[PDB]
């Protein structure tokens, strides 16, 4: 609401954005468009309802413009919940004058919020940068997991058997620097730690079930 | 000989000081170099994220490659970016638009971005403008809103700006830049620089001695074991050069002892003993007396930690029930009483020399605190047979 | 203690614990005012009085404490900067000034306590050694800091709590009833002790002390036991 | 003569003492450390001579000597400076707890260096390209910052921004990092603080036993007041705590004022006995909670007697206030007492709740007020026994 309102101040009334709360700047463009009557305004709102203006907050604003006839408000609705966002307080304002429209033609613009999946080219670029020993743990960790998915309790791998493991495949030597080669694994969201009721803190992937198993196929070569 | 001549050189070329060095750096290099030149010719400008390997030391490639271009073509003027001193998102945008074509300058008014700086960009008029990014992630927001005007400057109308952000690999296209994977306008370009393994950190290092130091110090086989260990954490070139700087001021002190008072060759052995209080535990220095590992009031405490996880199959205690186990060792063995009242100011002080930790909690007795790793470390190399040797034994 | 800084330049800090302002205030403050009859350190030395319970932050405590000293400003306090320089040959005639702090809880849960350890370094200082006496309620008090306080400190405290029963106990209630030699008439004066040693043993009035001792020791309750008599007696 | 009292002499051995043994009253620093004072001053000799500029980090407890030793590295560096042999260089000091924001460091700089104050922007901003400029000679300064954990910031552009200064070309900074714990860069700080600063990390141990106890003879070296049984007595104890430089001298402080308070006799003795050493232990680590049940009168013992007989037969720590006040009654009736009112119930825990032994919320839920004994369970039945 704050790129719409404070967009006609220095464009449309030529003066700088200096307001304070959301209450101060409602109450001072009105003066503006009741002294005067001949400031006309063509709001061409396409998609009114979208995904972030849900609460009653939003209308109420919008709706102190309506009640002067200086004041165009032209918007698309495109969901079947219309009069879910105004009661009756607030169509004495805007008094909606329904017109049915057919134009058959897909939407080839908004479709970008909803989900996918993830880019494999993330998973890819991640490794390559990434040191030798690195990588042998992520492998290692991998194949645990999906020998070990079809429990539905699983909770994760501890940290004892975890530090066994390492030097049984050759990896580190030392628990504080095993514990430096999992930093740069915390700061891509690739594993997070948990706090263990019973002090150990747990390794787990947060990522797609279908992601892990579609990684073994391309470190064939 | 030229004894002292050497070592007064030598640590002249090992410091971390602007590492500008041509060689073990081709193929990533080149591919920079050329990918600036088809925009000052072809008339073209995009964008280009360089994600660098965290912690490597590659400030100074893309220096070398500036100040080439500015020897080889006579026109154009770069500004550079020094954000170290913003702690907040804003106040990036009027800190660079103080320098508008050098010898015109003007002078703020105050809220007056978004306006003025894209005006003399989209100008056909004025030379090829090249903006400088570094810590690009560090300018995020609750809705990284500042980023999404830097990033579409070179794909609307008029595009005369070419993006280059020097930063390491934090994460890729995730939050940051939604457009990505969303948009099919832009079309960044990503490239990476991989670890340097042997085959690199070995090859700068004989282009860095053997140049400017008339005889070597150290033997060859000692140079395959530094850079062993250096390439297996990150691989950055500053860590290279001080783990070796740092094995010569500890040899080079040993020199003036009864020799001094009225080249030689540094070992392995050497070298061992500067990374031994990196990673490994100094617990083996604790003879004669000498107050090197753990003095006395910890280890009876210490020692009652892992009674109680064979007992009660966690590894998590708190300051309540340590107390408890120490007050009932005290009387059947008649030894100095610890009052809890100073207990408490032991447990800030049993994290160094890489041992066990805690957090901070508000409450004091109440507090969450675990164990680092408990294996085998208290036998062989550690005495604990005539000091604590009948604590084990009772229980 | 006090002499050590007075006299020569040897400043110590301990800490009282008790109960609050009405049996921790009977002995720092009357070791305070042993110092007035030399009146050849009285004139020299000054008094800050600070109070914990007032205070709850770090950035106000920077400028209320320019209001006790008043040696470069006026009523007017000087510039927002937070003090950088607080003064600090160990012989100097600038008249040094010892600091009095009270309740050790409000500001010992803030951020890291950055204003005890500027205290803590001037007495360590090189030029005038200043002393710190604070008062507070709750008993362990040095495991209540960081470790970079906790070593800096002189771990020296004192337990005043009191250890009275029912035989000595009488005399603390026939201490406070005793007024001194200030009345106009001394006939009236020898009949108010005599008639409190005729109600101490009694079988109602010792019943009354016993019953306030088990449930609260402190001086402070017994002060609400004797205010209250007199407001009957018109 | 100003001043009524300028620092009377004093005329007696005791006085005397206190002089060689004050923190402040140091004729040079602490010894038994030649093998670390060493390694140090060759360290900062060759960056001055070098024109470079160089990072330093050292670890242990504050109270090893980073406070002492580090002054004498100064000392010694300026004595060559007026003989033509090492360069000139600034001294420049400053604290991380004097400042309150940590952005607040590049006002403490500029002002030192010149005489220019402006603010955490305005300032930090002509320090950057100041460091920069091509053709202007500077000097081989010296940083010296202390406690490093407050200066560290969300976006972590206070200690990455301060190791890079001296990575240039005309920069001579040679920073003194200060800190506790060694392993804070990979612990707090993360990978870019880490990265740009090197393992040139030495840590300092602390002292051994046969060191304390020549420190404490170099300060009494003709102080005929002490026996040579009590002086290795007093430098045990703290050599088996921690070793900590501090917690030594200051009980030698108490052991000068428990022998003047036997002083006040006719007799003078000369060195002290064997119960000036037993009482500076004791007087040391005094206990704040031996004492509460020993001083106590009698509703306050039978009420912390009730809480440990409820958590015998329940195995929880964790209980209500009104099954509590239940069992109350029944050990105050059977040693002759009448019952307990209700309205007293919060007085006697005002009581126990004003010192705060006795962790619970205030009053906000009466009957739901969670008891938590500060102290074990098992030290309240020893002390309670004892009368």
């Amino acid at each position: 609401v704050k790129s719409v309102l404070n967009s006609i101040t220095e464009e449309v009334l030529d003066h700088m954005g200096t307001f304070r709360s959301i209450l101060d700047q409602l109450d001072w463009i009105v003066n503006k468009f009741k002294e005067d009557s001949s400031l006309e305004l063509f709001l061409l709102i396409h998609n009114l309802d979208s995904q972030m203006l849900r609460g009653e907050k939003s209308q109420q604003i919008i709706g102190q413009l309506s009640s002067l006839h200086n004041i165009y408000l032209i918007a698309s609705i495109d969901h079947l919940n219309a009069p879910l966002m105004w009661d009756h307080a607030k169509q004495s304002l805007f008094n909606w004058l329904w017109y049915e429209t057919t134009t058959y033609s897909p939407y080839t613009e908004e479709t970008s919020y909803e989900n996918s999946s993830l880019p494999l080219s993330s998973l890819t670029h991640v490794l390559r940068s990434l040191t030798p020993n690195a990588r042998g743990i992520f492998r290692l960790l991998i194949k645990y997991q999906l020998d070990n998915q079809d429990n539905p309790s699983y909770i994760g791998l501890s940290f004892q058997d975890f530090y066994q493991q390492c030097r049984e495949a050759f990896l580190v030597n030392s628990d504080l620097t095993l514990r430096a080669q999992l930093t740069e694994f915390r700061d891509h969201k690739l594993i997070r730690t948990k706090k263990g009721t019973d002090g150990v803190e747990y390794l787990l992937i947060p990522v797609d079930n279908g992601t892990l198993t579609d990684f073994l196929e391309k470190e064939e070569e | 000989k030229q004894e002292g001549t050497c070592y007064q050189q030598a640590k002249l070329v090992l410091n971390t000081a602007v590492p500008d060095r041509l060689p073990a750096r081709e193929r990533e290099m080149d591919v920079i170099r050329n990918f600036l030149r088809e925009h000052i010719c072809g008339k073209k400008a995009g964008s280009l994220y360089l994600s660098g390997a965290p912690g490597t030391g590659k400030t100074a490639c893309l220096s070398r490659i500036l100040q080439d271009l500015k020897k080889e073509l006579k026109g154009f003027k770069t500004i550079m970016l020094n954000c170290m001193s913003l702690r907040t998102a804003q106040a990036v945008f009027p800190a660079i638009a103080q320098e508008i074509c050098q010898e015109e300058v003007s002078r703020p008014a105050g809220k007056d971005m978004m306006r003025k700086l894209e005006k003399h960009m989209t100008a056909e008029k004025g030379p090829m403008i090249v903006l400088v990014l570094d810590e690009m992630d560090q300018l995020d927001s609750k809705g990284q809103d500042v980023l999404y005007t830097l990033f579409e400057w070179p794909w609307l109308s008029n595009s005369h700006l070419v993006l280059i952000g020097i930063a390491n690999t934090l994460d890729l296209t995730d939050r940051i830049l939604p457009r990505l994977q969303a948009r099919e306008k832009c079309k960044p370009q990503l490239l990476n620089f991989p670890p340097y393994t042997r085959n690199q950190i070995v090859t700068i290092l004989q282009d860095r001695l053997n140049q400017v130091s008339r005889d070597q110090v150290l033997d060859n086989a000692a140079v395959q074991f530094c850079a062993r260990k250096v390439s297996a954490v990150s691989g950055d070139v500053r860590k290279a050069l001080d783990v070796c700087r740092r094995a010569i001021e500890i040899v080079e002190s040993d020199v003036k002892s009864q020799t001094i008072l009225k080249p030689k060759r540094v070992g392995l052995i050497h070298i061992s003993q500067v990374i031994s209080e990196i990673d490994g535990n100094r617990m083996t220095l604790s003879q004669e007396g000498a107050q090197d590992s753990f003095p006395l009031q910890q280890k009876i405490l210490v020692c009652s930690l892992m009674l109680l996880i064979r007992q009660l199959k966690i590894k998590e205690v708190t300051l309540g029930k340590l107390y408890e186990a120490y007050s009932k060792v005290c009387r059947k063995q008649q030894v100095a009483a610890v009052d809890q009242s100073e207990c408490l100011s032991l447990s800030g002080l049993l994290e160094a020399r890489g041992i066990l930790g805690l957090k901070r909690n508000k409450e004091t007795r109440l507090t969450k605190v675990f164990f680092k790793i408990e294996e085998k470390e208290i036998e062989h190399a550690l005495k604990d047979k005539a000091l604590i040797g009948n604590i084990l034994a009772t229980g | 203690l006090l002499k050590r800084t007075a006299l020569h330049g040897e400043s110590n800090s301990v800490l009282i614990i008790g109960p609050r302002g009405s049996g921790k205030t009977m002995l720092i403050n009357h070791a305070l005012k042993e110092l007035m009859e030399i009146e050849e350190v009285s004139e020299n030395v000054l008094q800050v009085h600070l109070n914990g319970l007032l205070q709850i932050n770090d950035k106000i405590a920077l400028k209320e404490i320019t209001r006790q000293l008043n040696l470069e400003n006026v009523v007017g306090d000087k510039v927002f900067g937070s003090f950088a320089e607080n003064l600090s040959g160990d012989r100097t005639s600038s008249c040094p000034v010892i600091f009095i702090l009270d309740e050790f809880d409000l500001f010992a849960h803030h951020k890291n306590q950055t204003l005890l350890y500027n205290l803590f370094d001037i007495s360590q200082s090189a030029q005038t050694p200043i002393a710190v006496i604070g008062l507070t309620c709750r008993l362990d008090i040095l495991e209540l800091l960081e470790k970079r306080v906790k070593s800096r400190f002189s771990h020296r405290q004192i337990h005043l709590m009191n250890s009275f029963g029912f035989p000595q106990y009488v005399k603390i209630f026939k201490e406070q009833l005793s007024l001194p030699a200030e009345f106009p008439d001394k006939v009236f004066a020898e009949k108010w002790n005599e008639n409190v040693q005729y109600l101490s043993e009694d079988r109602s009035v010792q019943e009354v002390l016993q019953k306030h001792f088990n449930i609260s020791k402190n001086l402070r309750s017994l002060h609400m036991l004797l205010m209250l008599a007199l407001n009957r007696v018109t | 003569r100003s001043r009524s009292l300028a620092a009377q002499e004093p005329a007696s051995v005791l006085e005397e003492a206190r002089l060689r043994l004050h923190v402040s009253a140091v004729p040079e620093s602490l010894p038994c450390r030649e093998q670390e004072f060493q390694d140090i001053y060759n360290f900062v000799e060759s960056k001055l001579l070098d024109h470079t500029g160089g990072c330093m980090y050292i670890s242990g407890v504050p109270g090893t000597g980073k406070t002492a030793t580090v002054h004498e590295v100064i000392r010694c560096l300026q004595q060559a400076a007026q003989a033509n042999d090492v360069p000139p260089f600034q001294y420049i000091e400053v604290n991380g707890m004097k400042l309150t924001e940590p952005h607040q460091v590049y006002v403490q700089i500029l002002q030192k260096l010149t005489g220019q104050k402006a603010t955490a922007n305005h300032a930090a901003e002509l320090l950057a390209k100041q460091f920069c400029t091509r053709g202007s000679p500077q000097e081989t300064t010296v940083l010296l910052v202390d406690e490093l954990d407050l200066l560290w910031t969300h976006k972590q552009d206070i200690m990455y921004n301060l190791f890079d200064w001296p990575t240039h070309k005309e920069a001579r900074l040679v920073v003194l990092a200060i800190a506790n714990t060694m392993d804070l860069p990979e612990r707090i700080m993360m990978n870019r603080v880490s990265s740009r600063l090197g393992l040139t990390r030495m840590c300092f141990q602390p002292y051994t036993y046969s060191q304390l106890q020549q420190i404490l003879r170099s300060r009494l070296k003709h102080l005929k007041a002490f026996e040579d049984d009590a002086i290795q007595l007093v430098a045990r104890k703290v050599a088996a705590l921690s070793g900590d430089a501090r917690r030594c001298l200051d009980i030698c402080r108490r052991a000068t004022e428990i022998c003047e308070f036997s002083q006040q006799k006719p007799d003078s003795p000369g060195l002290v006995t064997i119960a000036h050493s037993m009482e500076a232990v004791d007087e040391m680590f005094s206990s704040s909670y031996i004492t509460a049940i020993k001083n106590s009168s009698v509703l306050e013992q039978s009420f912390l007697r009730a809480i440990l007989a409820e958590f015998r037969r329940s195995g929880l720590e964790e209980a209500t206030f009104q099954q509590i006040y239940s069992q109350h009654v029944a050990l105050c009736r059977m040693e002759g007492l009448p019952y307990p009112t209700m309205s007293e119930t919060m007085a006697v825990c005002s009581h126990l709740g004003s010192c705060r032994l006795l962790l619970v919320e205030p009053s906000r839920n009466d009957l739901l007020l969670r008891v938590r004994l500060n102290v074990s369970q098992d030290d309240v039945l020893y002390a309670l026994k004892d009368e």
